[PDB]
């Protein structure tokens, strides 16, 4: 998998879905689909919430089991730590791959973190 | 065990070329590819052009029937797949990407020699400089990084030389 990393600003209008949630526990594999989904517990919506299409659960997040086809892999240690989920909603169920915007919440800086409050949405 | 060709001498094919490119420099950029991982493993690749290949390389938009659609222009830019019967070991690029063999933006060689290493069996590296780290960099010419190196020497093992 190659991805051009979005930045917050595109990656916003793109999403259907840019939440902040935590991961809870290891990626549940589906070894016949070949698919992947990670429990995450939602905390706040900045998009959602409107809801078109849909849609729903949100306490899993899907993703491909392989990375090499864009399966995006959790690295993170702790296990409350906060992350900015952007992503595209398929049938009902939240999307994300290797190329979606991932990121832990105090990472980023005041003027992203100013922009998913309300700014990004200007720009789409 | 985890996922590698039982096999030393593959074979590829590109099933359908982009309009980007020529198609010499499509083959060149396929072929020095290949040529980055063969340098440092027993492994050998040979070019077919007509039936079934080990390595099956395409380049397609949007949903091409495999469960992974392509994004259009940005974002994935290209996959593959782990060692494997059928599907396993093919690539596939993103055509509402614009590809180029020099350094205007989504060089396929680049890309290639990337998804390539997946089609031996390579997952992905955190190292920022390393072929098989996943976002797309480019800084004229492409070489396999250590990590690189040990990363499929740990599969297949050194070079014959
Ligand atoms: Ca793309
Ligand atoms: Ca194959
Ligand atoms: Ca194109
Ligand atoms: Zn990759
Ligand atoms: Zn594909």
């Amino acid at each position: 998998c190659t991805c051009v990393p979005p930045h917050p600003q595109t990656a916003f209008c793109n999403s259907d879905l840019v939440i902040r949630a935590k991961f809870v526990g290891t990626p549940e594999v589906n070894q016949t689909t070949l698919y992947q989904r990670y429990e995450i517990k939602m905390t706040k919506m900045y998009k959602g919430f409107q809801a078109l299409g849909d849609a729903a659960d949100i306490r899993f997040v899907y993703t491909p089991a392989m990375e090499s086809v864009c399966g995006y892999f959790h690295r993170s240690h702790n296990r409350s730590e906060e992350f900015l989920i952007a992503g595209k909603l398929q049938d009902g169920l939240l999307h994300i791959t290797t190329c979606s915007f991932v990121a832990p919440w105090n990472s980023l800086s005041l003027a992203q973190r100013r922009g998913f409050t309300k700014t990004y949405t200007v720009g789409c | 065990g985890n996922p590698r060709w039982e096999q030393t001498h593959l074979t590829y094919r590109i099933e359908n070329y982009t309009p980007d490119l020529p198609r010499a420099d499509v083959d060149h950029a396929i072929e020095k590819a290949f040529q980055l991982w063969s340098n440092v493993t027993p492994l050998t690749f040979t070019k077919v052009s007509e039936g079934q290949a080990d390595i099956m390389i395409s380049f397609v938009r949007g949903d091409h029937r495999d469960n992974s659609p392509f994004d259009g222009p940005g974002g994935n830019l290209a996959h593959a797949f782990q060692p494997g019967p059928g599907i396993g070991g093919d690539a596939h690029f993103d055509e509402d990407e614009r590809w180029t063999n020099n350094f205007r933006e989504y060089n396929l060689h680049r890309v290639a020699a990337h998804e390539l290493g997946h089609s031996l069996g390579l997952s992905h590296s955190t190292d920022i400089g390393a072929l098989m780290y996943p976002s797309y960099t480019f800084s004229g010419d492409v070489q396999l990084a250590q990590d690189d190196i040990d990363g499929i020497q740990a599969i297949y093992g050194r070079s014959q030389n």
